[PDB]
């Protein structure tokens, strides 16, 4: 254990911070996806039409 | 003789209330002529799929006969009294106007009435409507701005009755029945649902007695929602593009619609060929917006010197340009309503709008009433950051995303 520590002195900030930013994450993974199906959504549902003379 | 102690010159319209509920109005003056008519709170928004095209065919069929006389016989006395006939349909009016000398107002009206109670609807006569209309809707197809504003209306007010256009699909004219177009004309043509409106030499006693005398047999007795779509037909080949961009725009009755048309007077063709500025309005909502022609390389500047304009006018709009916007507008409306036919349409469609016909001087002190601080105030509430609805006709490609158009009507300045 204290070899670890040794080699691995930012063990637990290191760990700290990988939850953190496994929230940070988890709360702005979504978010950013929503806005871009709300930028994309205008592409993704528009419907065009082929009218000849 | 100042504008404000000009504006106290103009005539009342006196208006008289039947026992059926026609509603009958004029404005006389000293005019050796007259344009009678009769306005009906009828149009394509109270039409269902079933029967889109019903009102413009009753308006193609309308002079072309009636029990009393045939049609040869109606168009044959209209003309040879020096007269000239005339009719129109919106979204949500329909006026059929008499335009004929003072003298000739006793037989006019007669006239009116014999087109409004008893039409005669002719087979024979139905389809040979239904032929000139068939050949009418290609004869529109040139058209680019009737066709831009009806894509604008369609994208705007889509599943609505307020998009269909006023002519109506061509399978729905050319499957239109008899039946149809008589169950149409008893379920919307009646009082007082109808106004007859006169002006010029026309004394209003005169008029109520000849409304009674002929007009008198009529018979006694969806939410609206704006969607920010837009609509692109391309057709690369034609020589300009076309686009309207507009916003929702408040109903008939609304005090903000003075503020919006000192606003459209307030908004550079340089950059563009031809752009203009309509208010276009409606009982609950409307279209407020711009319409321009463009070179085909030339859409993106345009589109963003007027949605520029839009923002100064939002944020920032001084008094000078609200004080000569304000001018435009009174002037504007004082020389519209030079002559009978405009004063006479415009007291119909008042009467049909507001249930009154409102006096230049309310208009004036309405107008007085607008300040820079109102049209800065009113244009946010409505034209910032708000969903548009564009119609473009092409050639469309440098016509901005949906996405870049709604992204210029707010500033990130601001």
């Amino acid at each position: 254990t204290f070899l670890r520590w040794a080699s691995e002195p930012e063990h637990d900030h290191r760990k700290r911070m990988g939850l953190k930013m496994l929230m940070m994450m988890a709360l702005l993974v979504p978010l950013v996806y929503t806005i871009k199906r709300h930028k994309w959504s205008v592409l993704k549902s528009r419907k065009l039409a082929y009218r000849p003379p | 003789a100042t504008f404000a102690q000009a504006l106290q010159f103009v005539p009342e319209t006196q208006v008289s209330l039947l026992d059926n509920g026609l509603r009958v109005a004029s404005e006389q003056s000293s005019q050796p002529t007259c344009t009678v008519g009769v306005w009906i709170d009828v149009g394509s928004r109270f039409e269902t799929e079933k029967n889109n095209g019903a009102g413009y065919f009753l308006e193609h069929l309308a002079f072309k006969g009636t029990k009393n006389r045939p049609g040869s016989a109606l168009e044959k006395e209209v003309e040879s009294m020096g007269a000239h006939l005339n009719a129109y349909s919106t979204r949500e009016h329909t006026a059929y106007y008499i335009k004929a000398l003072s003298k000739d107002l006793p037989k006019a009206v007669e006239l009116l009435g014999d087109i409004v109670q008893n039409c005669s609807l002719e087979d024979s006569q139905i389809e040979k409507e239904r032929d000139v209309i068939l050949r009418e809707m290609q004869e529109n197809d040139a058209s680019m701005r009737d066709v831009v504003f009806n894509y604008l209306h369609a994208t705007a007010f889509q599943g609505t009755p307020l998009a269909q256009a006023v002519e109506g699909p061509s399978e729905n004219v050319r499957k239109l029945s008899r039946a149809d177009l008589t169950e149409y004309l008893s379920t919307h043509y009646k009082a007082p649902r109808m106004v007859l409106a006169a002006a010029g030499g026309v004394e209003h006693q005169q008029l109520l007695d000849l409304a009674q005398k002929h007009l008198g047999g009529i018979p006694w007795t969806t939410p609206c929602r704006f969607t920010g779509s837009e609509i692109r037909h391309r057709d690369d080949a034609l020589p300009f593009a076309h686009v309207a961009i507009a916003v929702e725009g408040p109903g008939w009755a609304s005090p903000d619609n003075v503020a919006l048309q000192v606003a459209n007077a307030i908004i550079a063709n340089k950059l563009c060929q031809s752009f203009q500025t309509f208010s276009i309005c409606y009982a609950e909502t409307g279209l407020l917006g711009a319409h321009f022609v463009c070179d085909r390389m030339k859409i993106d500047d345009m589109m963003f010197v007027l949605q520029g304009q839009w923002m100064r006018l939002c944020t920032s709009a001084t008094e000078s340009e609200v004080a000569r916007g304000k001018n435009i507008l009174r002037n504007a409306l004082v020389s519209h309503l030079d002559g009978t036919t405009p004063v006479c349409e415009d007291i119909g469609r008042s009467l049909l709008t507001y249930g009154r016909r409102i006096p230049l001087a309310e208009w004036e002190s309405r107008i007085a009433e607008v300040d820079a601080s109102v049209v800065r105030e009113i244009c946010s509430k409505y034209i910032y950051d708000q969903c548009p609805a564009v119609a473009g006709y092409g050639p469309i490609e440098q016509l901005p995303d949906y996405n870049r158009i709604r992204s210029g009507m707010f500033w990130l300045r601001f």
